[PDB]
C-alpha cells in the first residue's frame, strides 16, 4: 500500500483497457463458435451473429434425435457419443498406467539415493522432450508386425494407442518427484527409527502423503490422452474404433462443411476445459 | 545407557569432519553438544544414532558394541529439527507408530500414549493432526512420540535455529521439565553457550569436529583446556594480552605486561612446560577485572565505548601498547565519558595463562563450586 | 525372427533387470525399475526401431519382411525381392545428394526454424507483459483476468486448432466476410503461402502465450518484492523497474524455458497437419512437401500419405530431427546445471 | 531533518495496528524502536518511510506535511529487514542505482561512489556481486547505498537481524560510529533490549501500536511509565508483589506484603491519585534484591532453580504466599543447593509501585546516570 502519485489512476485505466481489448481479441475464437451452433444454417451465410437460436445441431450432435425440418430426415451425421466412450476409456487406461508406472521412479529419483542417480535424471531429462511423435514410422512398423502375433495391440485397435500413450511416463515423473521432494526429508530416518522397513516407510508414510499430486497427475494424464491427435490419427482406421481429435476432423469436409455440426461438437466437449481450468491449475499460488 | 564414543573418526570422502572423539558419558547424565560449526555436532548426534555410518572406531550404547547395529534396535530416540511429524496421521498414531509397527496391543498402546499425553499436557488434542497444532503442541508431540518409544538414550537436534524465542523458552522448560522427571541419559545439541550453560552435566565443545573439552559448565567456566574453550565459553570475550615471561617457579611463572611499564606478576599457574623469555598470551575474564583502586596492578587507557545496560556498564579501554580494547564490566551505572581515560585493576589469581600453541596451563588458584 | 526379437526384448527387461531384484546392493533400482522398464519399452524402443528403419528400405513394395515365399518379382532374389535391404547408409545420402529431396528439405527446414523462432519470442514477450500486469497487486479482478487469459491453455488443442481452420475458411469462411464487411479485403490464407505462414503463427501464438505466462507469473512471484520497494526509494518508473529490474532477473531462469519452448514448436505436428495439412503444394517435389510443414510432418507425409510411395526408410529421415533435437537436449541440460 | 509525527494513526481495515501516536524526533537524534514481535514498529517505519498509507493524522519531516508524498521525494533513505540488493548489479551499481536513475554525470556518480566505499572500506569488493559477499559485507554495502542516496533522515529495519552475535555487535559499534560522524537524524527498529540501550539516545516502546513511554535508555531502565515498559527492559523479568496501601504520606506510602509476616514498609513514591486499601502490585527488579543480612526487610523462601551462568547466580526462590517465584542474582557463584530456605532483602529505595490499571506512580529516588545528557 505505498503512496503513488496522480499517473497511477491513468496507468490503472490504461491497463484495464488493454487488458479488455485483449481478452476481447482472444476470446474471439470461443464466442464465435458458439454463436455458429446456434446458427440455422451448416454453411454459415447470412447473420454471423445468429440473433435466432436453432439447436437443430446440438441435437445432431446428442443423437437425441433428427430435428425434422422438411419431410426428408436428417440422421446424426457423427456418433459423438462413441468418440466420447472411446476416448474415455483410453485415457483412463493410459492414465492408470503412467501413475502407476511413475510413482516408484519418483519417490526412487527424490527421496533416496542410489550411484546411478545423476546419469539416470540426466537420461530422464534428455528423453522427456523428445516428444511421441517422430517415430510413429517404428509405431507403425512394430504394430504392424505384432498383428499376427498379439492382435489386442496390433493395428486398428486401443491397445495400440494405450501403449503409445503410456510413453509419456517422463513428464508426470519429474511432477511426482517435485513433490516429493517439497514433502519433508526426514519422515524416512524418523520411520526407520520406530523401526520402519524402507518399503513400510514409503508404503505407511510417503505413499498416502502423495495422493494430491497422484490425481493431479491422473487428470493431467487423462486429459492429455483425450487430446492427442496425431497417434490415435495414424492408428484407429475403422470408424467405429474413432476417438476424439480423430473422429473429430471429419466434420471439415470439402466435400460436406459443417461448421454447425463441428461447432455443436465442439461446444458439447465442454468438460475437458473446466476440468482443466479447475483441478490442474489447483488455484495454487502462482 | 552409557554411550562410549570411543575412538570415533567420520570422514565426508576425504574430508575428516570427524578424528578421535573419546565421549565417556555414564548413565543419566544431560551431555550437551556446543560448537561454532553446526555441521559436526549434528554429525555426531546423527552418527550415534545409527543414520550415519562410522568410518573407523567403535560406538558402545550401554555395554554392547552398536557400531553397525541397524538405528531400530539401538535402543535411542530422536527429535529432529522439524520434529519429523507425519501429517496424515492423527496424534496418537504420530506418538505409536513405534509400537504399532512392531506389534503391540491396542491396550498397551492406549495405556502408554495416555500416561504421555497426561504427563505432557497432550490429552486435550490426542485427536488432531499435526497441520491443527502449534508449534509448542507439535514439539510436545516429538518429544511424548520418544517418550512412548521409551529409548535409553534420548537424542536431540537443534531446532531453535529455525524458532523464535517464545518457543525457545519452552523448549528449554520442556527439556529441563523431562530431565528431572526421567533421570534418563539424554543428549542435547546446541550453538548457543548459554543453554548450555542452563542445563548441562557435561559439556562437551566441538572445534570442527574435535573434542576441545569435556567437563561441567563451571569447570569449563573457571578451568577452560585452551584459548579456543576459554574464548567461546561467556558472552563477553576474554580479555587477551600477550605476555612475556620472566621467571618460573614450581607453583608460578612471572611475565611482562607489554604496556610500557613493564610491570611483573607472579600469578598463580601450574608452570609445566614453560621457558624463560617465551611469547604466551595473558587471560583475564571481563567480570573478574577489578576496580583500579582495589588493586595493586593497575592498567590505565583511554576509554571508548561506555555503553550502560542499567544493570551494568561494560566499558572498552584502549589500553597504550596493546591492539585490543580490554573490556570491563563493573555493576550499577558507573559514569565515564568516551575518550576519557580509566584505569583498571588486575587480580593476578584470575589470571588465565595461555602457552603459544593455545593449551592453557592449569590454574592453581581454587575457584568455589568447581566441586 | 519377431519371436526371437520379442526374446531380445525379454532378454534386455526380464533379464538384466532380475539382477535389479536379486542383488540386495541394488534396493532403490528395485524402486526405479517401474518406470525405467517402461521407458525402455515405451519411448527408447520406438527410437531405436526408427533408426534401424532408416538403414533398410521399408518401402510400399518392402513393407512384408520375408513371408513371401510362394505368393507371386523380376529380381532373382538379389536386392529387391528380398525386401529387407540393409541400404546401409543409402537413405542417408539420398537426402542430399538426390536434390530433389534436398532442396525442399532445406526450405522447409529454414522455415521451421524461422516458424519456431518467431513463435517463441512472440509467446515470451505475450506472457511475460501479461505476467507482469496480472501480478500488479493494484488491479481489480485479477482472477478473473488470469482466468479469461488462460482459456486458451485449457480448451483442448486440437479442438482450437479445428476452429480456427474453420475461421481462416475462405471458401465459406467467417474471418474474410468479417475483414471483408469492415473494409473489402480477402487475405487468401490457405491460397497464399505468406498469409498460410502468418495465419500459423498468428495461432501458435494463440495457443501458446498462456503457458509461458504461467511460467512467467510463477518466476514473477519467486522475485522478490523489496528490489521494488528500493527501486521506488529511489523514484523508479514502472517501466524502468520493468526493463531494469525484472528482465535481468528472468531471462537467466527463462533462457532454457525458451529453450525448451524452441524444441516444442520444431515439432508441433499438431499446428499444421490440422491446420493446413502441408500448406499450399510445393512444385517439382518428388516426394510430398508443402510451403508449411515443419520437418516432422514432411516426414509423415513421405511415410504415410499414399501418394509418397510410403517409403518408410527415406520417411525416417532420423539423424537430422533427433540430431538437432538431441543438440537441444545437450543445451537444456547445460542451462538447467547454471 | 526533525520528523514529527501527529496523531499518526493506520488502520487495516477493521483492526487498527497503530492509533493515535504522538513523536517529536529532533534534528540529529537518534531513536530507536522497540516492543514485542507485533508488526506495529515496521509498519511504523514504513509508514514514516513513504511506503504505507497513513489512515489518519499527519507526518511532518522538517516543515512539509508529507502524509501523501510518494517515498522518492521525501528524502529519506531506508535499509529493509532483507538487504535489498540486487543480484544482477555489481556492489558500485547496487550503491549507485539511484544516482544512476536521477542524474547522468558519471564523474559526480564515481566520485560519490568512492567516497563512500572509502569512508566504509568498501574500495576492495566494489565490482563483486551481492552473492559473492558476507553477512556484515551485504549490511556495509546497503548502509553504503544508503550514504550515497544522502537522505535527510536514516531509516533502518532491524539491519542486525541476519547475522550471528559477533557480527551483530560489530555492526552495532559501526552503526553507532556512523551517528557519530554524520549526526543526522536515525531511526532504528529492533527487538533486542541490548542494542536499544547502547545505540539509541531515545527509545519509543510501542505496545500494540500505543507509544507506551519515550524517554532516555537509563530513564526506561530507572522510572517506567507502566507494567508493561517495567516489564520489558531488562534481560530478566522484573519481580512482581501484589501489596495492600495501609496509610498514604505526602510523599510515601504504606504497602503490605502478602505474607504471614504481615510487614508493613515505607516506599518512596509521588503518593498521589492513591486510595487506601486498593490492591496494587510492587516492583523491584532482581538486580536491586540486597542479601538479608544488610536489608530490614527480608523474604524468606524455599529455592526452587539455580542457574550458575559463571560470572552470576541467578536463584528462583518460591516464596511461600506468592504466586510467581522470585528471582534473585548475585553476582559471582553463590553456592546454593536447591529445595533449601533462602532470604534475601528488599530495599524500600529501588521498588517501583504499579496501580491495578497498569499506569505507575513515579519513584522520587535519584538515580545516578539519568541525567548524563
Amino acid at each position: 500500500a505505498m503512496v503513488q502519485p496522480k499517473s497511477q489512476k491513468a496507468r490503472l485505466f490504461i491497463t484495464h483497457l488493454l487488458l479488455l481489448l485483449f481478452i476481447a481479441a482472444i476470446m474471439f475464437p470461443l464466442l464465435m463458435v458458439v454463436a455458429i451452433s446456434l446458427r440455422q444454417g451448416n454453411f454459415a451465410t447470412g447473420s454471423l451473429w445468429p440473433e435466432q437460436i436453432s439447436w437443430d445441431h446440438w441435437k445432431l450432435a446428442l443423437g437425441f434425435s433428427v430435428e425434422q425440418a422438411d419431410g426428408r430426415i436428417w440422421p446424426p451425421p457423427f456418433p459423438v457419443l462413441l468418440w466420447l466412450w472411446n476416448s474415455v476409456k483410453v485415457a483412463g487406461i493410459s492414465a492408470i498406467g503412467i501413475v502407476a508406472l511413475s510413482t516408484t521412479c519418483a519417490y526412487a529419483f527424490a527421496r533416496m539415493r542410489f550411484p546411478g542417480k545423476a546419469t539416470l535424471l540426466k537420461g530422464m531429462l534428455i528423453f522427456q522432450m523428445f516428444p511421441a511423435v517422430l517415430s510413429l514410422v517404428a509405431l507403425y512398423a512394430l504394430f504392424d508386425r505384432l498383428g499376427e502375433y498379439i492382435p489386442f495391440i496390433g493395428l486398428n485397435t486401443h491397445g495400440g494407442v494405450i501403449f503409445a500413450y503410456l510413453g509419456g511416463i517422463a513428464l508426470h515423473v519429474w511432477t511426482i518427484k517435485g513433490y516429493f521432494e517439497t514433502i519433508d526429508s526426514s519422515l524416512e530416518e524418523a520411520a526407520a527409527l520406530d523401526g520402519a522397513t524402507p518399503w513400510q516407510a514409503f508404503r505407511l508414510v510417503l505413499l498416502p502423503l502423495s495422493v494430491p499430486i497422484l490425481a493431479v497427475v491422473f487428470i493431467l494424464s487423462f486429459i492429455a490422452a483425450i487430446t492427442e491427435v496425431p497417434v490415435a490419427s495414424l492408428l484407429l482406421r475403422d470408424v467405429n474404433s474413432y476417438t476424439l481429435a480423430v473422429g473429430m476432423q471429419q466434420y471439415l469436409n470439402p466435400q460436406n462443411y459443417l461448421w454447425g455440426d463441428f461447432a455443436a461438437a465442439a461446444v458439447m466437449s465442454a468438460l475437458p476445459i473446466t476440468i482443466v481450468f479447475l483441478l490442474a491449475q489447483r488455484w495454487l499460488v502462482n | 545407557a552409557s554411550v562410549q564414543l570411543q575412538n570415533v573418526t567420520k570422514a565426508w570422502g576425504e574430508v575428516v569432519v570427524s578424528k578421535d572423539i573419546n565421549l565417556d558419558i555414564h548413565e543419566g547424565e544431560f551431555v550437551v553438544f556446543v560448537g561454532p560449526s553446526g555441521c559436526g555436532k549434528s554429525t555426531l548426534l546423527r552418527m550415534i544414532a545409527g543414520l550415519e555410518t562410522i568410518t573407523s572406531g567403535d560406538l558402545f550404547i550401554g555395554e554392547k558394541r552398536m557400531n553397525d547395529t541397524p538405528p531400530a534396535e539401538r535402543g535411542v530416540g530422536m527429535v529432529f529439527q522439524s520434529y519429523a511429524l507425519y501429517p496424515h496421521l492423527s496424534v496418537a498414531e504420530n506418538m505409536s507408530f513405534g509400537l504399532k509397527l512392531a506389534g503391540a496391543k491396542k491396550e498397551v498402546i492406549n495405556q502408554r500414549v495416555n500416561q504421555v499425553a497426561e504427563v505432557l499436557q497432550l490429552a486435550h488434542l490426542l485427536d488432531r493432526k499435526p497441520k491443527a497444532l502449534s508449534g509448542g503442541q507439535r514439539q510436545r508431540v516429538a518429544i511424548g512420540r520418544t517418550l512412548v518409544a521409551e529409548p535409553s538414550v534420548f537424542l536431540l537436534d537443534e531446532p531453535l535455529s529455525n524458532l523464535d524465542a517464545a518457543l525457545r523458552v519452552q523448549m528449554r522448560i520442556e527439556i529441563s521439565r523431562l530431565h528431572k522427571r526421567l533421570g534418563r541419559t539424554m543428549i542435547y545439541v546446541t550453538h548457543d553457550q548459554v543453554e548450555a550453560m542452563t542445563l548441562a552435566d557435561k559439556i562437551v565443545v566441538l572445534d570442527a569436529g574435535r573434542v576441545a573439552q569435556v567437563g561441567k559448565p563451571l569447570e569449563l567456566y573457571h578451568y577452560p583446556a585452551d584459548r579456543f574453550v576459554a574464548g567461546f565459553i561467556g558472552s563477553p570475550k576474554m580479555n587477551f594480552l600477550p605476555v612475556k615471561v620472566t621467571a618460573t617457579a614450581i607453583d608460578q611463572v612471572q611475565v611482562e605486561l607489554p604496556m610500557p611499564n613493564r610491570q611483573q606478576v607472579w600469578l598463580p599457574v601450574e608452570s609445566r612446560d614453560v621457558q624463560v623469555g617465551a611469547n604466551m598470551s595473558l587471560g583475564i575474564r571481563p567480570e573478574h577485572l577489578l576496580p583500579s583502586d582495589i588493586a595493586d596492578v593497575i592498567l590505565e587507557g583511554e576509554v571508548q565505548v561506555v555503553e550502560q545496560l542499567g544493570n551494568e556498564t561494560q566499558i572498552h579501554i584502549q589500553i597504550p601498547s596493546i591492539r585490543q580494547n580490554l573490556v570491563y564490566r563493573q555493576n550499577d551505572v558507573v559514569l565515564v565519558e568516551e575518550g576519557a581515560t580509566f584505569a583498571i585493576g588486575l587480580p593476578p589469581e584470575r589470571c588465565h595463562l595461555f602457552r603459544e600453541d593455545g593449551t592453557a596451563c592449569r590454574r592453581l588458584h581454587k575457584e568455589p563450586g568447581v566441586a | 525372427q519377431g519371436e526371437y526379437l520379442f526374446a531380445i526384448t525379454t532378454l534386455i527387461l526380464s533379464s538384466a533387470g532380475l539382477y535389479i531384484f536379486a542383488n540386495r546392493k541394488a534396493y532403490a533400482w528395485r524402486y526405479v525399475y517401474p518406470g525405467m522398464a517402461g521407458m525402455g519399452l515405451f519411448v527408447l524402443f520406438p527410437l531405436v526401431c526408427t533408426i534401424a528403419i532408416a538403414f533398410t528400405n521399408y518401402s510400399s513394395t518392402n513393407q512384408l519382411t520375408f513371408e513371401r515365399a510362394q505368393e507371386v518379382n523380376w529380381g532373382d532374389e538379389k536386392l529387391s525381392p528380398g525386401y529387407t535391404v540393409t541400404t546401409g547408409w543409402k537413405n542417408f545420402t539420398r537426402v542430399f545428394t538426390d536434390e530433389g529431396i534436398q532442396k525442399p528439405f532445406l526450405a522447409i527446414f529454414v522455415w521451421t526454424v524461422v516458424f519456431s523462432l518467431i513463435t517463441v519470442f512472440l509467446t515470451v514477450a505475450v506472457g511475460m507483459v501479461l505476467a507482469c500486469l496480472v501480478q500488479w497487486e493494484a488491479l481489480r479482478g485479477k482472477a478473473v483476468y488470469r482466468v479469461l487469459l488462460i482459456l486458451p491453455y485449457a480448451v483442448p488443442s486440437f479442438i482450437s486448432i479445428l476452429i480456427f481452420k474453420g475461421l481462416f475458411n475462405q471458401s465459406f469462411g467467417e474471418i474474410n466476410m468479417m475483414l471483408s464487411a469492415l473494409f473489402g479485403v480477402k487475405p487468401a490464407w490457405f491460397s497464399d503461402p505468406t498469409t498460410a505462414r502468418t495465419m500459423l503463427i498468428i495461432v501458435n501464438t494463440w495457443l501458446g502465450y498462456p503457458y509461458m505466462m504461467i511460467l512467467c507469473m510463477g518466476l514473477l512471484k519467486a522475485i522478490p518484492d523489496d528490489l521494488y520497494e528500493a527501486s521506488a526509494m529511489d523514484g523508479a518508473g514502472p517501466f524502468q523497474n520493468f526493463f531494469k529490474i525484472t528482465l535481468p532477473l528472468l531471462i537467466k531462469p527463462l533462457t532454457p524455458l525458451m529453450i525448451a519452448s524452441f524444441a516444442f514448436n520444431f515439432n508441433n505436428f499438431v499446428l499444421i497437419q490440422l491446420l493446413t495439412n502441408g500448406g499450399p503444394d510445393r512444385l517439382g517435389t518428388t516426394t510430398p512437401a508443402g510451403y508449411t510443414d515443419l520437418l516432422v510432418n514432411y516426414t509423415y507425409r513421405i511415410a504415410f500419405e499414399g501418394g509418397g510411395g510410403q517409403d518408410f526408410g527415406l520417411a525416417a529421415a532420423i539423424a537430422t530431427l533427433i540430431f538437432l533435437l538431441v543438440g537441444a537436449l545437450a543445451i537444456v541440460n547445460l542451462k538447467a546445471t547454471r
